[PDB]
RNA sequence: GUUACGGCGGUCCAUAGCGGCAGGGAAACGCCCGGUCCCAUCCCGAACCCGGAAGCUAAGCCUGCCAGCGCCGAUGAUACUACCCAUCCGGGUGGAAAAGUAGGACACCGCCGAACAC
C-alpha cells in the first residue's frame, strides 16, 4: 500500500509478516526465508536494512508483488477473458463464474442481499 | 465592363435645414449632401423623378454625374433616408469618386433558379459588402439554385465574383440556406 | 560556496542543455525553476478542524516551512463548507529550500511511492508550470511512520519561467523527475 | 521564436508602484509654498524632485548621480542622506523650509528615511 | 524565514542502502528528528537517514490467449 | 399564442401608441411583408391566427417570420368591481406597433399566393396595413 | 382587493444647490448627493453623507478630472 | 541645444488604449547577484527592505511602422422638441436639434534631470 519491503510491515516473526503483500503467503515467505539466511522465527522489530535489501531484490527478481500482480490479475480477467466469454459475462453480471449454485448461495459475489 | 455614369442636376442649397428641406421635398426635389475626399461638403437639390428613375433602373449603388452649376461631378450613391411609410428619398448622402478609387458598397445579392422541388431557399443576406473601383460596380451579384440539394449553405466566398471585385465581407457570411 | 546539488548541477549543465535543446536568442530566456507549491487542501476538516493540524504538522516535517492555513473563499452547501473556515495547507518554497526540496523529493520519495510507474509528463498547465499529486505522506522519510494515523496527500506544483510546456518537460526532466514516456 | 506569456517582475513592480504613488497622492500634493518633495528610487542610485503640482513644476532636484555623492566611500543610504542634505539646501536656496514628503509609492524605510531624515537635519520641516 | 514560527534545518545526509548512494542536503529531520548516527562529510560533520530505494537504485524509467503460453503448453 | 417566459415588471404603463417606426421598418427576413400603417396594441390572439391564416393559405413550401413578441402586458381589472383597491393583474399580452413596423414575412415562390395569404392575416389583424417587398 | 403597495419616503431635495458660476461663501451647500456623482475639487470637501461644501469663496466650476465630474470653486479676485 | 531617455505632472483621461512587426541599452530605468545589516512574508529575501555589480536588453520602459479590434467623429438629413398657425390631418411654420450611420480622425503639452553637445 506504501511500500513493497515496508520496513514495519507489523512488528511480528518473518513468515508471517511478508504474508501482508499481495503475492506473499506463508510458503512464499518460508521459500524466500530459506533462500536467504533469515532466521523465521524473528519480528520484524529485529530486522536490518541489508535484511531488507537482500529480501526486495529477491523478490523483484524472483517473484510479483502488490501492483504488477494487481495489474496482472485485472489485465487477465479484462483482456484474456474479453468483452463476452463465459467466465467474462458471468464476471460482468458479478456471479460465480467456475461453476456454482447461483439458486441459493452466491452470495460472496451477489452481495449481502436485495429481498425483493 | 463599366457602367454609364448616370447624368444628374444639382442645384446647391441656399437654406439649409429642415423647413428647406421640407419645401425642397414638396417642390420635388430631394436634399443631398456631396461628401468624401472632397472635404468641404456640398448641399444639393437633386430631382426625385428622375434620382429615383437612377436608382430603380441602376440599382442603389449607382455611379452618376452631377451637374453641380455647370461642373459635372463625379459621384457614388453611398446613403439614403427614405421614408418607411411613403417610401420617398428624403435624403441622398453622396460620396465624390473618381477613376481608379476603389470605394466600397453593398450591392444587391439575388437569388435565382430553382432548386429540387423537395426544399426551399432561404435569403439569409440582403447584400454583400465588396471593394471595387467606382465605375465597374455591378448593379447585382447573382447566385444560382439550380440542381442544390438540401444542407447547401451558401456562402458568400463561393458567389462567383466579377473581375476587379474583391469581397470585404467573410468567407463565412451565409448568403442562402437550402432546407427542407 | 555551498549551494545545493541540484541548483549547481543547473546553472553548471541544465541551462546550456537546454540553450542546445532550444537554441535562445537570450540568456535570460532560459527557464528556471521559480517555486514549487505544496498544497494540501482537505476539505475534510470542515466537519472537524483538528485534521489540519496534523497537514501543518506533516508538510512541515517535509518542506522546512510553516504552512499558510487557506481559509475558505466561499461557502459551499455540498461540501459542508462555511467560508473562512481552514481548508487546506499551502506551503511555498523558494530558492535554496526549494532546490533541497526537489532533490529530496526527486532522489528519495519518488521511488518510495508504491507501484512508481512514472509521472505523466502531460501534467502541465500550458506554460512550463508543471504539477502533480500525491495519495499519502509516508513517502518522505523525514516524517515517522509510526506516527502517521490518517493519509493526508497533496498537490506539488512546479512552476517555472518556461513559457510552454515543451521547454518545462525539457527543465523537468534534465532535473531529473520521473517522466514516463507517454 | 518565442514569447514569453506573463507580465514580467519589473512590470508588475512598475505598475504597482505608481498605483500606491497615485493612492498616497490622493492626499498628498505639492504648492509654491509647500513642494511636494518627490522620490524615486531605483536599486543603483535615488532622485529627488520638489513640485508645485498646482503647475506640475520643478522647483529643485538632486541625486545620487552627480559625482559630488557619487564619490561617497558609503551605502546607498549614505547616498541618501548626501542627496537630502542637498534637496534640503538647494530648497532653502530657492525660498523653501516647509515641504510635504512623496515617498513615491515606496516604502519609507531605509534609504528614503534615511534621506528624509537628513533632510529634516537640513533644515527642511516635515 | 521567521526564527520560532518554522521547523528545524540542517544538511543532513541521505544514505542508499541498494546502492550505497550519497546526498546531502538540509531536511527536517535533523538535531531534533534525525538518526542518531553522525558521519564526516566534507569540511564539516553531519547526521544520516537511510533510504531503501533511491533514484539510482529504484527499477523506474532511469535505470531499470498467449499463443505462446499455449505453445510451450502443447509444444 | 406567443407569450414572454417572464418579465422583470408584470404591471406595465401602456405603450405609448405615438410616433413612425424607427426599427423594423423592412424585410430583412424574407421576401413579402406586411407594413402596418395605423398605431395599435397587437395581441397574442391576432399574431397566431394572422400566422394561422397563413399557413393554411398555404401549405408546406416557404417559410414565414413573426417580427414581434408580445411582451408587453395589459392589465384588467375585475369585472363588476369598482375603480381603485390597486391595478389589475396581467390579462393580455400585446406588441406596441407604430407604423411602418414590418409585422409578419414571408419566404413563398408564387407572388400570388403570398399576397392573398398576406391578405388573409391582415383581415386577422386590426390595422390598416400593406404589402411590402424585400427587392423595394 | 387590495395593493400590498402604496409606500413612499420622502423627498431628501437632493440635486445641485449652487451651480455655475454662481458666487457663494464658504461651507455653502453645493451639492446634495448619495455617492460621488459630482465629485470634489478645488476648495470642495465631502461630508458624511457625501454632501459638496465649498471650503473657500469662489465661483462653482463643474469641471472634470480623469472622468470623474467634480466641483471646483475658483476664487473671485477683487478688484 | 540634440536624444530611439529617466522622472514628476496635465488633457472634456481613448485622437492617448489594446494587439501589431521591426528595433534600442550612453547616463538612467530595469530586470539581475546575494541576504551580513534596518526591514519583511497570516508560509516563502517572490514581494517589502537592505547590501551589491557578474550579464542582458529577453521582458518591462522607450522609438518607428497602424483605420486589425476598440475610442473620437463632423456635415447634411431624420427623429424628438419650446412657441406659433391650423375646426381631427398630430398636418404645417419659423427656431433649437440628436442617437445611430457614413465620410473621415492613430497622442499631445509642460517642468526638472541625465548623458552628450556646450
Amino acid at each position: 500500500a506504501r511500500l513493497v519491503g515496508v520496513d514495519l510491515p507489523r512488528d511480528k516473526r518473518m513468515e508471517i509478516a511478508l504474508t501482508y503483500i499481495y503475492g506473499i503467503g506463508r510458503t512464499r515467505s518460508n521459500e524466500i526465508l530459506a533462500a536467504t539466511g533469515i532466521d523465521k522465527n524473528m519480528r520484524t522489530k529485529d530486522l536490518t536494512d541489508d535484511q531488507v535489501t537482500v529480501l526486495r531484490d529477491y523478490i523483484e527478481g524472483n517473484l510479483k508483488v502488490e501492483g504488477d500482480l494487481r495489474r496482472e490479475v485485472q489485465a487477465d480477467i479484462r483482456r484474456k477473458i474479453e468483452i463476452g466469454c463465459y467466465q467474462g459475462l458471468r464476471h460482468r453480471r458479478g456471479l460465480p463464474v467456475r461453476g456454482q449454485r447461483t439458486k441459493t448461495n452466491a452470495r460472496t459475489r451477489k452481495g449481502p442481499k436485495r429481498t425483493i | 465592363t463599366a457602367n454609364i455614369p448616370n447624368k444628374l442636376t444639382a442645384n446647391v442649397r441656399t437654406r439649409t435645414g429642415k423647413g428647406a428641406s421640407r419645401q425642397a421635398r414638396r417642390d420635388g426635389k430631394v436634399p443631398a449632401v456631396l461628401y468624401g475626399h472632397g472635404t468641404d461638403p456640398q448641399h444639393l437639390e437633386l430631382n426625385a423623378r428622375d434620382f429615383a428613375a437612377v436608382l430603380r433602373s441602376h440599382g442603389t449603388n449607382a455611379i452618376l454625374t452631377l451637374d453641380i452649376e455647370g461642373t459635372e461631378q463625379l459621384a457614388l450613391t453611398k446613403a439614403l433616408d427614405v421614408h418607411p411609410i411613403r417610401r420617398n428619398i428624403q435624403h441622398a448622402d453622396l460620396l465624390v469618386v473618381q477613376r481608379g478609387e476603389k470605394v466600397t458598397v453593398e450591392v444587391t445579392v439575388l437569388v435565382e433558379g430553382d432548386a429540387t422541388p423537395g426544399t426551399l431557399v432561404t435569403q439569409d443576406a440582403n447584400t454583400i459588402e465588396i471593394e471595387a473601383e467606382a465605375l465597374s460596380i455591378p448593379e447585382q451579384l447573382t447566385v444560382s439554385v439550380e440542381g442544390v440539394e438540401a444542407g447547401t449553405q451558401i456562402t458568400a466566398g463561393q458567389i462567383s465574383l466579377p473581375e476587379g471585385v474583391n469581397l470585404i465581407s467573410d468567407p463565412e457570411l451565409l448568403v442562402v440556406n437550402v432546407v427542407e | 560556496k555551498a549551494l545545493p546539488r541540484l541548483k549547481q548541477r543547473y546553472r553548471e549543465e541544465i541551462r546550456e542543455a537546454l540553450q542546445q535543446e532550444f537554441n535562445y536568442a537570450n540568456v535570460m530566456q532560459i527557464p528556471g525553476v521559480v517555486k514549487v507549491v505544496v498544497n494540501m487542501g482537505v476539505g475534510d476538516a470542515a466537519r472537524d478542524a483538528k485534521l489540519i493540524n496534523g497537514a501543518i504538522n506533516d508538510l512541515a516535517l517535509i518542506t522546512g516551512q510553516k504552512p499558510e492555513v487557506r481559509r475558505a473563499r466561499k461557502s459551499i452547501a455540498q461540501f459542508k463548507l462555511r467560508e473562512g473556515m481552514p481548508i487546506g495547507a499551502r506551503v511555498t518554497l523558494r530558492g535554496d529550500r526549494m532546490w533541497e526540496f526537489l532533490d529530496r523529493l526527486i532522489s528519495i520519495a519518488l521511488p518510495r511511492i508504491r507501484d512508481f510507474r512514472g509521472l505523466s509528463p502531460k501534467q502541465f498547465d500550458g506554460t512550463g508550470n508543471y504539477t502533480f499529486g500525491l495519495n499519502e505522506q509516508s513517502m518522505f522519510h523525514e516524517i515517522d511512520v509510526d506516527s502517521i494515523d490518517r493519509p493526508r496527500g497533496m498537490d506539488i506544483t512546479v512552476v517555472t519561467t518556461a513559457t510552454n510546456d515543451a521547454e518545462g518537460r525539457a527543465l523537468l526532466r534534465a532535473l531529473g523527475f520521473p517522466f514516463k514516456e507517454n | 521564436a518565442h514569447k514569453p506569456v506573463g507580465q514580467n517582475i519589473s512590470e508588475v513592480r512598475r505598475n504597482a508602484r505608481l498605483r500606491r504613488h497615485a493612492r498616497l497622492r490622493k492626499k498628498v500634493a505639492g504648492t509654491a509654498e509647500v513642494p511636494r518633495l518627490v522620490v524615486n528610487r531605483s536599486a543603483r542610485h535615488i532622485h529627488v524632485q520638489l513640485v508645485n503640482d498646482l503647475n506640475g513644476t520643478t522647483l529643485a532636484a538632486a541625486s545620487s548621480i552627480e559625482a559630488d555623492v557619487r564619490a561617497i566611500d558609503g551605502d546607498k543610504k549614505a547616498h541618501s542622506v548626501r542627496v537630502g542634505q542637498l534637496i534640503a539646501e538647494r530648497a532653502k536656496a530657492a525660498g523653501v523650509e516647509t515641504v510635504v514628503f512623496d515617498r513615491g509609492g515606496y516604502t519609507y524605510g531605509g534609504r528614503i528615511a534615511a534621506l528624509a531624515d537628513a533632510a529634516r537635519e537640513a533644515g527642511l520641516k516635515f | 524565514m521567521k526564527p520560532g514560527i518554522h521547523p528545524d534545518y540542517h544538511p543532513v545526509v541521505f544514505q542508499d542502502a541498494a546502492t550505497g548512494a550519497q546526498f546531502l542536503t538540509r531536511s527536517t529531520a535533523t538535531s531534533t528528528r534525525t538518526i542518531e548516527w553522525p558521519t564526516p562529510s566534507g569540511p564539516k560533520t553531519y547526521p544520516l537517514i537511510v533510504v531503501d530505494v533511491t533514484s539510482d537504485s529504484h527499477p523506474f524509467w532511469t535505470g531499470s490467449g498467449q499463443v505462446e503460453k499455449f505453445r510451450r503448453r502443447y509444444g | 399564442m406567443l407569450i414572454p417566459r417572464k418579465v422583470k415588471h408584470r404591471k406595465q404603463h401602456h405603450p405609448e401608441q405615438r410616433g413612425i417606426a424607427s426599427g423594423g421598418t423592412s424585410v430583412s427576413f424574407g421576401d413579402y411583408g406586411i407594413q402596418a400603417l395605423e398605431h395599435a396594441y397587437i395581441t397574442n390572439r391576432q399574431i397566431e391566427s394572422a400566422r394561422i391564416a397563413i399557413n393554411r393559405h398555404i401549405k408546406r413550401g416557404g417559410k414565414v417570420w413573426i417580427n414581434i413578441f408580445p411582451d408587453r402586458p395589459l392589465t384588467k381589472k375585475p369585472a363588476e368591481t369598482r375603480m381603485g383597491s390597486g391595478k389589475g393583474s396581467p390579462e393580455w399580452w400585446v406588441a406596441n406597433v407604430k407604423p411602418g413596423r414590418v409585422l409578419f414575412e414571408l419566404s413563398y415562390p408564387d407572388e400570388k399566393t403570398a399576397r392573398d395569404a398576406l391578405t388573409r392575416a391582415i383581415h386577422k389583424l386590426p390595422i390598416k396595413a400593406r404589402i411590402v417587398t424585400r427587392e423595394e | 382587493s387590495s395593493s400590498r403597495n402604496g409606500r413612499d419616503s420622502a423627498a431628501q431635495r437632493l440635486g445641485v444647490k449652487r451651480f455655475g458660476g454662481q458666487v457663494v461663501k464658504a461651507g455653502e451647500i453645493l451639492v446634495r448627493q448619495r455617492g460621488t456623482h459630482f465629485h470634489p475639487g478645488v476648495n470642495v470637501g465631502r461630508g458624511g453623507d457625501d454632501t459638496l461644501f465649498a471650503l473657500a469663496p469662489g465661483a462653482v466650476e463643474f469641471g472634470a478630472k480623469r472622468g470623474r465630474k467634480t466641483v471646483n470653486i475658483v476664487p473671485v479676485a477683487r478688484p
